[PDB]
């Protein structure tokens, strides 16, 4: 045993880290959705014949590293899970090109007064106040931002960690009230805790599926989505045709057509999109 | 048939003080750290004010006092000695095969003892780097906090909202900056204004700023260490030359022993100074002397003035006027099969629609699309592009 | 036993570096734990008692 | 959802059909375009 | 400071075939009738008591194991085996080579039990000396108190089916006894119903209890009436079945009832201890790939 | 820098097991000179000094525990413990490689569900280390059914007192002590004694006198009692302290739980389930030497005893009734 | 290492009478009160609980014997008795001078019992000091149990009397013996019997039916050497219980609780401390053994 | 004013201090004492 004591003699921050070079993308950015049959095993329909019917239309550990045995091998990497938040058909598309929350209300608590939970809760929930993003509407979808809404019913669950490996949920961070109120404090207390504490329930790494890391040893990751409280849009195209317009000409591309649209991605990494042999950065 | 060669490894012994990481630290050897309860460093910051004669109420004299404390760390190791190894360590004056049975058993216990020391010397370089990685906030937070022009008035509600918009705008544009150098036609000057802005953002205001600790050849001043992986160090060493690649530094640690009059107060009371003798000559030997940096520097650099200076193999670089050493620590991590902490993973969240409507005055802007535009059509899926540029529905 | 701050009249030393940047804000939003402001009538060396 | 008298509490029924979704949240120009999608799939004749 | 080693010599050299089987189990636990370092072959197995010519026994083995000294193989050299001595509360290592294979965990309590399964699973015959060494059945304590129990029930109903066919179903008997569930896992044991003569002595004892106990406890309640009767004995009158309390004790005389009550208790303490106490040892570390468990012996 | 490696030359070679006493016969009667620790009566002088008796103090017996290395989730093992608690290892199935479940006696107070006034002090303390009690019962879904047939006492193997706990955010590393006195980590040359709360421990030798023999030994026993409260199954764990020998204490325990036995077996005049007949079990947690005073402490209050010179010698569970 | 020696100071010189009997039993095991070097004679005897004027109770005496530390004699000086000590877990020479003589061998088993055959033979009274000394008896466990088997049976059939050849005779291969009962306090020997009434009727409630049907098939014709207790006639009770049909998964849950209650009967039939002899000399009557408490 | 068991260099006196300590400390002649039995009667350790 060797004992070492360390002290910091400067007042301000004397060390700075920065991302420089992306080595490779681990997680496949594909289409696989989260299955609630596998996250919530208890709840079922009354008829066993009708509940076995719907399971036919949809569908553990191994030496410390958890594996799913339904897939024999994977070709595009670690497979990403997708949630589904029900949304009215009339929600505006102009919310979707700019980075924001998947609920209809902006949830940045950093702007609020320090140690004021009631003022911070009033930003998240109360609808006498139009959005900190928008002054026109109160909420994009009242199915997710409302107090007892289905967004707040499904995904405001604090993680419970069964003996089974358990699974990660991307939407759980944006809807969980108690993990958002942790950032209500002053700025420099949030900067001091940004790198020192690994936050509440992130995903695993080098697995088949995205599991929530229940064994935090030497997992190094940091994630800027908790602090800044936004989610970055990707390529969307309601038809195959309008994705061809984005790669023929990027400037004279039309974002909204009569029935269809396109969202150009705004992400901190800018990938090389190459379909065919035409390359659009 | 016969053997041709029997070849082994000799473990590359790298201690803490030979690496350039010790430019970011101040090393003092401390005999009995098992006996310490707490550390303490005590600041007293006297703040001057401008006197101006507008309609202000003028400020009186201000004063701040800052308390810092140590952080304990523990390192473990492991040695498993064999049963018969300890058993035949004792009997000898047997046949000459039992001498070489004996002499091959002392080789086992010494190579097991080098392993106990190497696994402890790697632990310093690990735990000192883990100290640095906890107190290292990223660029996009600290760049906008490192300029006083945004917060001269104070952090009210409208300034905080005005900085959150700037953490986002700096995270989208200026992230992965060395990967953006290929696509930019300007290129090698974009990285240099990015990386010198990382230099200007770090608080250079250290207590030991006047202490001489590292020098180059010809007495120039080393200021800071940037640490990368091997793949990034190939880039930055090609973009900027390794102008000198040898620095000077102390050969050993600074000693602190509790001998003398420190020992009486350590036993009688529960406390103990650091450098009691220099601390006594300020109070009782020569009182009422105002502190002046030209004559007070010898009491700051306690020990670290006049440690034997030796040549340190490094790799320096010119950034602005400030010389920066460049390290890479993969050789101390890939030989032990532990993953390097500078290799690092970043998670993003990807927000995404499917299946909307568009309102009653429908419009278009495209010149070239002939098909879909009928109002009876309804889109029930959206197309996403993978990591490998394969579109999926 | 945690380490605590104490206002005893220590013989303070002189550092070359300035410390004054962003101090007035860092009292309001805490950069560091365990500080104590001292305004004008009370910014002095306390009377030593033992 | 609706409010039920007695402290009162919030109690619920179920929008059985699709059209029980109110028209600011499922408008009529959608809802008859959704009907033209029914018309094209089954290939019925008018 | 003390020296412990047990080195057994032989009269004849080993064959090349028999050497590979003891190299397979170079770590094992052998019972051993003497505490000294130099010793002959006839004690280090279980061939001193259990043999083919003698009738197979359970209880006389279990009487023997708690009286016996255990030892662990270190290195098998022809012809001199090298065991290591087991001490009270001494820390050492065990490799788990036993047929059939039960999986060990750390923080389990190993209980040395006699072998009641097949011959080729248990023993390794030494043809050079003509003597049989027998490796005991090392099984964890909760299995060893449950692998015993279902096979002892299977031995009883095998005795009923041989006396009358209509009382016992084979499919009901096999599926509920030969499959043993432990730690989430299932083990289908070798039945060896090819002809379980090990367990005939226990199946004689537990039945001779099972008739004499309800006849016995009637007389022991009624003889203890006091005003200083212990107040928990008033509660247990509701536990005994109603058909038990209707025995005419005028039928058995006093010179018969002294012989019963002495047979009553003398079987009990001879049967209580042979389920309870044997050489039983703890394990605090285990690894499945190395198959090596760090153990320590508690002598009781 | 070799001066720092010369310290490992001293301290490793000085700290080894004593070697086997093996002397060749050609040397002669030198082997009698190598027997020093068997000598037990040292000469005293008119004024003896440490320079006279440094050789008498040099021979010490060879005492060493065996540690257990446990890797625990940080939700079960609370991040703050008094460093001498007693431990249990629940075990149901090997699911993963190394994730282990440990139960302090305040943690097993919450899984039980016993009432407040029967243990009035630790109910406040074990209610603040944990949630409502369902933060732990999600690991064992069979707690309603392990109590019915009575398989819970067969799944606890008592381990011994804590030594060190290295705590991280999601995972806590716990080092216990078996076989004897565990060596203290942070304070050097010290010895970790075993701490029990004053509420769980039920002392057993207590007289006016109104005479019992002294001895060398007093053994701490654990008990675990199957019962039913509010028509729901629940357990009860109590401790005992007596050096009376195992033939008496089983009769001494039945007089303690008399009223508990009376309330239960009223219920089975009406329904008799053979699984319900098993009542309790008793383990031997290891010996304490005679006349050691259990020193009272207080933590936040929680009164907690502490037993110096405790050595751990675990036994099985024997089913008393 | 450790020392073990107890030298017993004594306030009067012993007579040549009582010094001759002590010199005869120079190797003997007797308990004593406290764990110290210097000791009064009033702790050496077992007669602090077993006196003449007080009615002794051999269970409570035996219950007393598992508390105490045990000691072995070395020398009988005319002033001071000198004794060595028995501690866990230590190897020690032991020598039997115990007057109801049995034969031991290597790898035998032992146990310590109160004097149950002839107390006047096994106790010498000290007329000079006024305090008598009572020697306990060491017995191998087969006769160690079989004496406690008979003494529990005796208190059962002494209470029904409110004769002797069936209740006071301990049987063994080759010899028969007499237990010493004239004035026995039965109250501590009946609380043990009160707890036997607790275990035994619960064992009558969970009796496996297939095992009772095994006796209805056995004792009628299949006669065996160890079933001669029933004398060829079935009991009337066993025919009453086997009216039900047999089912395997019923008795599996029964035989586990049959098993677990037979773990409990060790607690009521315990001996005192135990002695595992690994070597015993025949003509010298010494031995070597390691003391194991509980 | 606090009592402490730090290993001071205690000074030696001519006068005895032992007359009636068993029943003066037990009946509270003087406040703030502590009795040390056996192996506790030692100058323990230094820790700053």
């Amino acid at each position: 045993t060797h004992e070492i004591a360390s002290l910091h003699t400067a007042l301000g921050y004397s060390s700075v880290i920065a991302p420089a070079h992306v080595a490779a993308i681990t997680t496949d950015m594909g289409v696989h959705c989260q299955d609630l049959f596998m996250i919530f095993p208890g709840d079922a329909y009354q008829d066993r014949q009708l509940h076995d019917y719907i399971k036919m239309k949809a569908g553990g550990y191994a030496a410390g590293v958890p594996r799913c045995e339904n897939l024999p091998g994977l070709s595009h990497g670690q497979l990403a899970t997708c949630e589904i938040i029900p949304t009215p058909v009339t929600s505006d598309v102009a919310y979707f090109q700019t980075p924001s929350n998947p609920r209809g209300r902006a949830a940045c608590v950093v702007s609020c007064d320090a140690y004021s939970n009631e003022s911070a809760e009033r930003l998240l929930y109360d609808h006498s106040i139009p959005d900190p993003a928008y002054e026109c509407r109160s909420t994009n979808n009242p199915w997710a931002s409302q107090r007892g809404s289905l967004g707040d019913v499904l995904y405001n669950i604090t993680f419970r960690q069964t003996a089974l490996p358990g699974m990660y949920s991307p939407c759980r961070q944006f809807f969980h009230k108690e993990d958002i109120m942790r950032y209500n404090r002053g700025l420099y207390t949030l900067v001091n805790e940004y790198s020192a504490r690994l936050a509440g329930a992130p995903a695993t790494s080098t697995t088949d599926l995205q599991y929530v890391v229940v064994n935090g040893t030497d997992v190094f990751l940091d994630q800027p989505c908790h602090m800044l409280q936004e989610a970055y849009p990707t390529l969307a195209a309601s038809h195959r045709v309008m994705l061809d317009e984005y790669m023929s000409n990027k400037q004279t591309h039309a974002p909204v057509h009569m029935g269809q649209y396109l969202i150009e991605e705004v992400a901190p990494m800018k990938r090389l999109l190459k379909l065919g042999n035409k390359v659009v950065y | 048939e016969a053997l041709l060669g029997v070849y082994t490894n000799v473990v590359e012994f790298v201690k803490f003080l030979e690496t350039a990481l010790a430019a970011a630290c101040v090393n003092t050897e401390f005999k009995d750290l098992r006996r310490m309860i707490d550390g303490k460093i005590q600041f007293k910051i006297s703040m001057p004010t401008i006197a101006h004669g507008d309609g202000r109420r003028p400020n009186k004299q201000r004063q701040y006092i800052v308390m810092k404390a140590c952080n304990k760390h523990h390192i473990g190791a492991e040695i498993e000695l064999a049963a018969a190894d300890i058993e035949l360590l004792f009997a000898e004056k047997e046949t000459p095969l039992d001498f070489t049975e004996y002499a091959g058993a002392i080789k086992t216990i010494t190579s097991a003892l080098q392993f106990g020391m190497d696994a402890l010397e790697r632990g310093l370089v690990d735990t000192v780097l883990a100290v640095k990685l906890r107190h290292a906030p990223p660029v996009f937070i600290l760049k906008t906090l490192g300029d006083p022009v945004y917060s001269e008035r104070g952090l009210k509600k409208a300034v905080k909202s005005d900085m959150v918009s700037m953490f986002k705008a700096h995270l989208i544009e200026h992230s992965f900056f060395l990967d953006k150098a290929e696509l930019m036609t300007r290129g090698k000057q974009y990285v240099l204004t990015m990386l010198s802005d990382m230099l200007a953002a770090v608080c250079e205001d250290t207590v030991f700023k006047g202490v001489s600790t590292y020098t180059t050849a010809s007495g120039q001043q080393v200021a800071g260490v940037l640490e990368t992986t091997d793949s990034v160090m190939r880039r930055l060493m090609n973009l900027l030359g390794q102008v000198e690649s040898a620095m000077s530094g102390p050969a050993a640690y600074a000693s602190y022993v509790v001998r003398g009059a420190n020992l009486v107060t350590a036993v009688s009371y529960g406390r103990a100074m650091r450098n009691f003798e220099q601390f006594m000559a300020r109070i009782v030997d020569h009182p009422n002397a105002l502190p002046s940096v030209e004559g007070d520097k010898a009491a700051l650099a306690d020990g670290h003035d006049e440690i034997q200076r030796t040549r340190i193999a490094a790799s320096l670089v010119k950034i602005g006027d400030k010389f920066v050493a460049i390290e890479s620590l993969q050789r101390m991590y890939n030989e032990t099969q532990f993953p390097c902490p500078l290799n690092r993973r970043i998670q993003y969240t990807y927000f995404f629609p499917v299946g909307l409507h568009l309102p009653v005055p429908r419009y278009s802007t495209s010149v070239s699309v002939r098909g879909v535009e009928s109002p009876a059509i309804q889109s029930t899926e959206t197309w996403v592009v993978n990591k490998n540029n394969v579109p999926l529905c | 036993m945690e380490a605590t701050l104490e206002q005893r009249p220590f013989p303070y030393l002189a550092t070359e570096a300035n410390l004054l940047t962003q101090i007035k804000e860092s009292a309001a939003d805490g950069l560091f734990k365990s500080f104590q402001l001292l305004l004008g009538k009370d910014a002095r060396e306390g009377s030593v008692r033992f | 959802f609706f409010v039920h008298p007695c402290r009162g509490s919030y109690r619920a029924t179920h929008r059985t059909m699709v059209g029980n979704i109110p028209q600011p949240l499922a408008p009529r120009e959608f809802q008859e375009s959704r009907g033209a999608q029914f018309d094209a799939v089954t290939n019925m004749t008018h | 400071a003390l020296d412990k080693s047990i080195v057994v010599n032989l009269t004849s050299r080993l064959f090349a075939d028999e050497l590979a089987a003891l190299q397979s189990k170079i770590g094992s636990v052998l019972p051993l009738g003497d505490c000294h370092r130099l010793q002959n072959i006839q004690a280090l197995g279980l061939g001193c008591v259990c043999s083919r010519e003698t009738s197979p026994d359970y209880i006389q083995i279990m009487q023997y194991l708690s009286k016996c000294t255990l030892a662990v193989l270190e290195e098998v050299r022809p012809d001199s085996l090298r065991l290591t001595r087991m001490d009270p509360s001494d820390n050492l290592q065990i490799k788990n080579v036993y047929a059939p294979f039960f999986q060990w965990d750390s923080n389990t309590q190993l209980a040395v039990l006699p072998p009641l399964f097949s011959r080729k699973d248990s023993t390794i015959v030494l043809e050079s000396n003509g003597f049989d060494i027998v490796f005991p059945m090392v099984v964890p304590q909760q299995l060893g108190h449950a692998i015993l129990q279902q096979l002892l029930v299977y031995h009883i109903y095998s005795k009923i089916s041989a006396g009358a066919p209509g009382d016992v179903n084979m499919a009901e008997l096999d599926l509920y006894t030969t499959n043993v569930s432990f730690m989430g896992r299932t083990y289908r044991l070798d039945v060896d119903n090819t002809d379980l003569r090990v367990l005939d002595d226990l199946s004689m004892y537990l039945c001779i209890l099972s008739a004499l106990v309800p006849r016995g406890c009637l007389r022991l309640l009624t003889a203890l009436v006091r005003h200083d009767r212990h107040p928990l004995t008033e509660v247990f009158e509701g536990v005994v079945p109603d058909e038990v309390t209707r025995i005419d004790l005028d039928q058995l005389s006093v010179p018969d009832d002294i012989t019963r009550m002495r047979v009553m208790f003398s079987y009990l303490q001879s049967l209580s201890s042979i389920f309870n106490l044997g050489p039983r040892l703890h394990v605090y570390a285990y690894s499945a790939e190395t198959l090596a468990a760090s153990c320590w012996y508690s002598p009781r | 820098q070799a001066e720092n490696a010369a310290r490992l030359g001293r301290q490793v070679l000085g700290l080894l097991p004593p070697p086997t006493h093996r002397v060749s016969l050609t040397r002669g009667p030198e082997f009698a000179r190598g027997v020093r620790d068997l000598l037990s009566k040292y000469a005293a002088s008119t004024r003896p000094t440490v320079g006279s008796l440094h050789e008498a103090l040099r021979q010490a017996p060879f005492r060493q525990p065996t540690y257990g290395d446990f890797l625990v989730y940080s939700q079960t093992f609370s991040p703050q413990e008094p460093l001498g608690t007693f431990l249990f290892s629940f075990k149901q199935e090997d699911n993963g490689s190394s994730m282990d479940m440990l139960l302090t006696p305040t943690s097993l107070f919450m899984l039980s569900g016993m009432e407040a006034a029967k243990a009035p002090q630790t109910h406040k303390v074990a209610g603040v280390w944990y949630g409502s009690g369902s933060g732990l019962a999600d690991f064992i879904p069979n707690l309603s059914e392990l109590m019915d047939t009575g398989e819970f006492h067969t799944l606890l193997t008592p381990v011994g007192p804590m030594v060190q706990s290295v705590h991280s955010t999601f995972v806590t590393k716990v080092t216990s002590a078996m076989k004897g006195v565990g060596l203290a980590r942070d304070e050097p040359r010290a010895h970790v004694g075993l701490t029990l709360p004053c509420d769980m421990l039920v002392d057993l030798d207590e007289s006016c006198p109104m005479r019992e023999p002294a001895g060398l030994n007093v053994t701490i026993y654990a008990s675990l009692v199957y019962l039913r409260v509010n028509q729901r199954p629940s357990m009860a764990l109590t401790f005992f302290q007596s050096g009376k020998g195992f033939a008496e204490v089983v009769a001494m325990i039945k007089d303690h739980f008399t009223d508990v036995i009376r309330t239960k077996y009223i219920q089975l005049r009406h329904e008799l389930y053979i699984n319900r007949l098993v009542f309790g079990a008793v383990c031997t947690l290891g010996t304490v030497p005679f006349d050691s005073h259990p020193v009272h402490q207080s933590l936040n209050s929680l009164p907690v005893l502490v037993f110096a010179n405790f050595e751990a010698a675990c036994g099985p569970w024997t089913v008393f009734l």
